[PDB]
């Protein structure tokens, strides 16, 4: 997997070149604002179950069909799954978010998960939803002012809302 | 890549959990260290010129031998091949150096390096010769941690020649 | 010309090459390159799992995470399914992972998602890809494994999986399996490398017996023939055209 | 029934695994293994085959 | 119990490799934290006594019911076992600041907690109210990053809880 | 899922053999002890809603809070999922009458139940409630072995919440 | 796996609602039956060497083809799979008549088998006439009337039939 | 697997006869010369790795392009598999020269080769130029008459050339 | 077929390593006594006639049972397939003794003995005793080296058929 810095080198060796000092100076500024990075990735830890039960109260109450007998929630078995395939992506966009890069999303959250959910007949709409609901519910948390010194984060939910859309269009 | 960041990620996703304080304080470690590794590469950066040239010649002064007609050091191709690894070592240990681990040397120099060494009768104590020559003057180029960061990542791959 | 000139004679040959050999290539391929066209840089790069026998409590859950992820196929057990006297068993040293793995591939939980709605040819790649990280080599393992299974039962074909040298040698007691055949095995058939990727799902695929289809084998044709049946035209064409 | 192996090696097994290369992280020597009745057979000969020596077989 | 030092050896000795650079950031991260998380379990071992008291209050708050008879909470030893489950809570919330490590909070309270709870018949929404108490008390007399550790080895508690 | 007839097969599937006398008296067992059973299943398929009506409000009765204001019973929607949830439960025990083992309730209801009783916050007790219920009225509405298999099947259902 | 109640179950399950009074009378009859059921389980079982013998000897006796060199059952390995096969098919034959439904046939033996024949080069044609001949076989066998009790077993013949004929035309 | 002696049998054996006298005199030619063969065997075994050196040292002189920045044998592993996979490639030649039949290099190293190559974004062209390079050096250690009676072994040298080419043409 | 080639080449594929002093030593072993094998085969060839029916006249003087009517024996295609039996047997010890490996006959002939004369209710007595009249028969045939070499192809489908 990558992060910032491992992605700028590897495009970096690709060109036989050292690091240039613009991309110095962005992976200098990056670490220099890491601390509200790592407050963003608590935010998104600790509310993680308070985040799952709301998208999916949401999801549940939007649609109907997949709670119903034949819906692909329907029994404890499916549901159980679907709220694992929140939590599991969740905790991918958490790590994405720490890293600044969006390649543990490609290389392992999303690596084969259309094809699962296809093969399976997950209708990808719905998780998609799934996805949108739980970047709703953490831009709350993530953008709480209380505990945290005040600054200016809007990067960061700008970079968390691209990996949840992220998610969500390599499902759909 | 094997940097603090990726390995608290991938230590936390394969027991499938999040990221919890533990990890946090190492990416806080990671991201307070990263001014002097990233000065320090600046600095490795802006001398790869003199560097580089006085490691070829370092290895040539330590290894009079091989700069005689029939083996490695002879004809133009074998020293700008010489300059030209010895720009590669300098460029992945800057790399580490950026990235706050021994990644880019673990996976592009140190994996698969004695077989190579071997199979084009490579020696390991040029690079050797190289490296210490490296590090000589990177001690002097650089002062504080920025010295201690570069010379852990020299050390590793002297280390890895070893 | 006169740009081509003074970049010939005007400068020394010793920078001319140098500057030549780290000049960047055609193909913009990053070390990670290959591993990413197939899927497999997590499954590559994974952290090996071993388990002795003292042993911590994260230490224990994450080998046991690792262990569910694995020997199941990426497919979700739920907290009912999951064994909790093979866990107490292996927490107090009465069994190694071998054991553990042992037990588990001989469970209704791998039964059911692997063994009984399928074909034998679908449980053995499955089998293969589970225990050994590694996909069949030849039709002579399918012959094999199906006599086995037919004659003696479904516990000895597991035994031979998990007693096999191969495993031993590569995993050993202690180690949770991994995905050995992306990198080349001694003895490998130049097939099972591309065998694994036809078994290989990526990341989040899993092995699951609940696709619309249902759970089907998919190595058959290509075991039985040996190869894609292409490659005598292949050497036709890279004669004349 | 259950019999429990204890298993030594002394050289043989060092040469083996000299020959062939450090393959799964090292490990010591003496350990007891738990086999029943159905496996002992392959299980002993295995540990000869991977010239292992045993010193106790203990029938519980 | 899992520490930045203990998964930082614990990762080196999977590989069988020595304490490298991209170890020695995480420990320097952990030593950077260690004065905001000792400081956090001295303001929360001064008020132990208090805290508990008025978490077993916010939870008979929260959950009038099982004050009633013939629920968990009546009786003066349920509710001195209350109390002492509080105090279990905090202390280990205090050795977790401590070690910079969730390793006291998951290898003595959050290991087997289900089941333990489940056989019990003991509410989780209990435990969770009264963390949510210490949480919103310890706002007060935490300054900055302390209460930042505090919180965050609270929120562990509580999302291990739910 | 796992009937008698089904794990008969699967016995003798993965020891690669033909039924034998042992399995074929299994079978016979089960065949006998379907005619209880279908009666018992016919006896709580009339009852249902009756039976529903009972266990929601043996459970309002039994925790009186939960219909309170900002809890999980306030609202019609909640209630209505309440008799929705009740009559799933009785569903999946006459299915596991009919089929002569527990593969239903463990298929549909058991696996699965922690994780998802937990995520919504739902009580075991409550449904607990609500299946001692029903265990009391089959009590008044079956006898002799209908009754039993049909206490057999609810009970197996309480003891996977509990 | 299914039988005749878990499939009736499902199909409930998918339709949301309670086993009818006519599926529960279905299920009470075919209850009331399992004896019978059983004691043609058991003829398939006691006398499966029989059936494989005469369907083998029958077989090859229309085909000398199979058995010359060159013939897909020529050395001692291919006769041995031929009889293995045979021995296979029969046996999930056996299962499905204990359950009275086709679904274990379906997921294990005949899952995949075309498809492994044809790779092979079995000819499928005379799998299929193997399958018959144990079909009739069988039929002789679970007609007998030593050994039980006279009654009309006619639903258990042709729905065994109806196992071997399904097993036959998936192969071919 | 099959060498002549095998092939010979496996042909006899599908038209059911004994083996004809001719089939046994052709047998015999390949016993007497099996010293020569044997010879060859061994120069291409003890001078593998002046063979893969050499031919490694013209491919990359050759074509540069691949041990530069981006290069597929660029990176010291990729490098290392490349020296290893002709290594591979020069041991199933030698095999194949042994055994006096190309079924081993065919079935174990030349079906999947290329489409793995393809799969990882290998150039095969220069695959297969390496395994020229190895053709030509290979040739000039297995005519080398020291410590070895002089004689003719011209027909070796042909079936060498086509088992490097048949390598060659199934890679590209 | 597992030949002397065979074995060899498959030791060395399995070590992935060259083929080493000993497995060309050996091979040179088995060309050198290929003359002696292809002796053999090419008389056991020539004799093949005599050979076949004095093995079925041997089989029927040792078990004189088997001839009568209602017997395996009993008919005219029971005899030609009973010198089709034994004329497959010769043809694959010639195919081995070619081959100087057992592999024709393991494969061919070993490989599914048991199952199949089993199910044809074939007595393994009936073809140890034809092979036992032809290894009577090769004494007088072969001499020296082809002999021994023939007999031992011949003593090994008696020990397969025990
Ligand atoms: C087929 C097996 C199956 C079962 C058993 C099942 C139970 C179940 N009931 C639910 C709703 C619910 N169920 C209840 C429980 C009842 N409501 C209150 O009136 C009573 C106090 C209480 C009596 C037991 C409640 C309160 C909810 C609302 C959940 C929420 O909004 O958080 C939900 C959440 C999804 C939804 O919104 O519908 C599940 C999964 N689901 C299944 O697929
Ligand atoms: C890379 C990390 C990773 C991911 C992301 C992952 C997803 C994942 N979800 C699965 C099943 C599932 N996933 C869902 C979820 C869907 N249900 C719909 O209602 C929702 C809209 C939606 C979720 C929000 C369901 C219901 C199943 C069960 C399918 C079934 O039982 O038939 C499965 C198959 C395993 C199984 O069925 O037992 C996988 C592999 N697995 C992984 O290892
Ligand atoms: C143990 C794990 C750990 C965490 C969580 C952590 C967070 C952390 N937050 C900090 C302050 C801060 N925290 C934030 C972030 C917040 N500001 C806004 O309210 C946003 C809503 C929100 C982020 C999305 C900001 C902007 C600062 C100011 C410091 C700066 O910008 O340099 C600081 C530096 C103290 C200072 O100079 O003020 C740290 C180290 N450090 C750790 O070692
Ligand atoms: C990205 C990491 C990487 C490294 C480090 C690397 C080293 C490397 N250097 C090589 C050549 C060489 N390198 C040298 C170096 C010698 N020249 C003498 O002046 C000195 C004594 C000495 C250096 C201190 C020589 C002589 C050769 C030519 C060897 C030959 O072809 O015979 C080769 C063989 C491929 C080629 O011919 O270009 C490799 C793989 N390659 C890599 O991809
Ligand atoms: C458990 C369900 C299942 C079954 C039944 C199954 C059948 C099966 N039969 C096979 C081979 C075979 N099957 C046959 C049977 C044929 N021979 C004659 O032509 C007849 C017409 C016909 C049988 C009546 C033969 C001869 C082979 C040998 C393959 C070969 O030709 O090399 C194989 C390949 C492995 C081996 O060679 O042993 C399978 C997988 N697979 C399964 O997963
Ligand atoms: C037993 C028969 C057999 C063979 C021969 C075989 C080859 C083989 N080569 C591989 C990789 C490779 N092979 C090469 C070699 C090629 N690329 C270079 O540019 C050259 C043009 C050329 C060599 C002359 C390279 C560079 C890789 C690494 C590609 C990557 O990892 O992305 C791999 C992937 C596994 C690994 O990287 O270890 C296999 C399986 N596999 C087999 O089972
Ligand atoms: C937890 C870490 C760990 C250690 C330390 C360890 C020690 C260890 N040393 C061994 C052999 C050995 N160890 C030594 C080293 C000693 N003899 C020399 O004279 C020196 C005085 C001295 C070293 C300073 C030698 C020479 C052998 C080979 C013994 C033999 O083959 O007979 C072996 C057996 C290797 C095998 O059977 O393949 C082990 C397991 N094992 C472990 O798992
Ligand atoms: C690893 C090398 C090796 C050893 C050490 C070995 C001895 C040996 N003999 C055994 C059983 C046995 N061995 C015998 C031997 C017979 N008893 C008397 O009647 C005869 C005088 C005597 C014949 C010489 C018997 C009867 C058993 C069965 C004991 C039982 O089941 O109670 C077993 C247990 C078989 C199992 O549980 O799977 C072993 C290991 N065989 C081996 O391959
Ligand atoms: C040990 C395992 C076991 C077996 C095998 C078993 C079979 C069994 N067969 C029975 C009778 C019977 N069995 C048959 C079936 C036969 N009659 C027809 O002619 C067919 C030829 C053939 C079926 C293909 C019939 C028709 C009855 C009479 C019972 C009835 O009609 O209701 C009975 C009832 C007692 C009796 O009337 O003799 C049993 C229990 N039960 C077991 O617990
Ligand atoms: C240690 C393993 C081993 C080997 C390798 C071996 C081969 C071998 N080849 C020999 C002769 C020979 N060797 C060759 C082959 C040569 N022809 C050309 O000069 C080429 C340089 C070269 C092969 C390309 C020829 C033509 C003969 C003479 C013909 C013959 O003796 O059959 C001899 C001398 C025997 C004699 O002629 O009386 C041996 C021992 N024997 C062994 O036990
Ligand atoms: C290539 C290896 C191979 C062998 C060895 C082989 C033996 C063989 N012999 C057979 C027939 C037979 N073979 C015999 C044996 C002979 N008949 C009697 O005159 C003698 C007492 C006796 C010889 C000593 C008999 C009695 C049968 C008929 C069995 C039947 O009715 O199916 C059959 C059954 C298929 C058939 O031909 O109808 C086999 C498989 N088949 C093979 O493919």
């Amino acid at each position: 997997m990558n992060d910032v810095f491992t992605r700028a080198i590897a495009q970096a060796d690709l060109k036989g070149s050292f690091l240039l000092e613009s991309d110095l100076d962005k992976l200098a500024s990056f670490a220099k604002e890491g601390v509200k990075r790592l407050d963003a990735v608590a935010a998104l830890t600790n509310n993680a179950p308070a985040i799952i039960s709301d998208a999916a109260h949401k999801l549940f109450a939007e649609q109907q069909e997949l709670i119903q007998p034949g819906g692909n929630a329907y029994p404890h078995r499916r549901m159980a799954a679907c709220l694992r395939d929140m939590e599991i992506i969740l905790r991918y966009v958490s790590y994405a978010l720490l890293a600044g890069d969006a390649s543990v999303l490609d290389d392992r959250c999303l690596n084969g998960l259309r094809e699962t959910y296809n093969a399976l007949g997950t209708p990808t709409q719905s998780v998609a939803r799934a996805v949108q609901l739980m970047k709703d519910a953490a831009m709350v948390h993530l953008k709480s002012t209380a505990n945290v010194t005040v600054g200016d984060c809007s990067s960061l939910y700008s970079e968390a809302a691209t990996y949840f859309d992220k998610a969500a269009a390599s499902i759909a | 890549s094997r940097t603090v960041i990726t390995e608290v990620i991938a230590t936390a996703d394969s027991q499938g959990r999040f990221l919890n304080s533990t990890e946090l304080q190492a990416a806080f470690g990671r991201f307070e260290r990263a001014v002097p590794a990233i000065e320090a590469a600046r600095a490795l950066t802006k001398n790869q010129d003199a560097l580089v040239k006085g490691a070829v010649q370092a290895v040539f002064k330590k290894f009079p031998y091989v700069t005689q007609p029939g083996e490695k050091g002879y004809g133009d191709s074998n020293q700008a091949k010489c300059a030209r690894d010895i720009g590669y070592y300098l460029r992945f240990i800057t790399y580490s150096l950026v990235a706050s681990g021994t990644g880019p040397l673990d996976d592009y120099v140190i994996a698969g390096l004695r077989e190579v060494n071997r199979a084009f009768n490579l020696n390991p104590l040029w690079y050797i010769e190289a490296l210490n020559y490296i590090k000589g003057e990177t001690g002097k180029l650089l002062s504080g941690q920025s010295k201690t960061e570069a010379l852990l990542y020299i050390d590793h791959a002297i280390n890895a020649l070893s | 010309f006169l740009n081509m000139a003074k970049d010939l004679t005007s400068v020394s040959r010793a920078e001319w090459l140098a500057k030549s050999y780290t000049q960047p290539s055609r193909y913009q391929q990053t070390e990670t390159f290959g591993q990413e066209r197939i899927g497999a840089v997590g499954a590559i790069e994974t952290p090996r799992i071993n388990l002795r026998a003292p042993f911590t409590s994260e230490e224990f859950q994450g080998a046991l995470y690792a262990i569910y992820r694995h020997i199941f196929g990426n497919t979700y057990v739920m907290e009912s399914e999951r064994p909790t006297t093979a866990e107490s068993q292996l927490k107090d040293g009465r069994i190694t992972v071998r054991g553990f793995i042992r037990l588990l591939a001989k469970s209704e939980v791998y039964k059911s998602r692997f063994f009984q709605k399928t074909s034998q040819n679908r449980f053995i790649e499955l089998s293969h890809k589970l225990l050994l990280g590694r996909a069949p080599y030849d039709q002579a393992e399918i012959s094999y494994h199906l006599d086995l299974w037919n004659t003696q039962g479904y516990d000895a074909e597991i035994d031979s999986y998990v007693d096999s040298e191969e495993y031993l040698d590569f995993f050993g007691e202690d180690t949770v399996p991994y995905f050995r055949g992306f990198k080349y095995q001694t003895g490998q058939s130049a097939e099972g490398f591309n065998r694994l990727v036809r078994l290989y799902d990526g990341w989040a695929g899993s092995d699951t017996d609940r696709n619309v289809g249902g759970q089907v084998a998919r190595l058959t044709a290509n075991l039985t023939r040996g190869g894609s049946g292409l490659e005598p035209f292949i050497v036709m064409a890279n004669s004349r055209r | 029934r259950i019999y429990k192996i204890t298993v030594s090696e002394a050289g043989a097994y060092a040469t083996n695994k000299h020959r062939t290369g450090y393959r799964a992280p090292i490990r010591q020597s003496n350990y007891t293994l738990t086999v029943p009745y159905d496996r002992f057979l392959p299980e002993m000969i295995r540990l000869h085959q991977s010239g292992a020596k045993i010193v106790n077989v203990t029938s519980v």
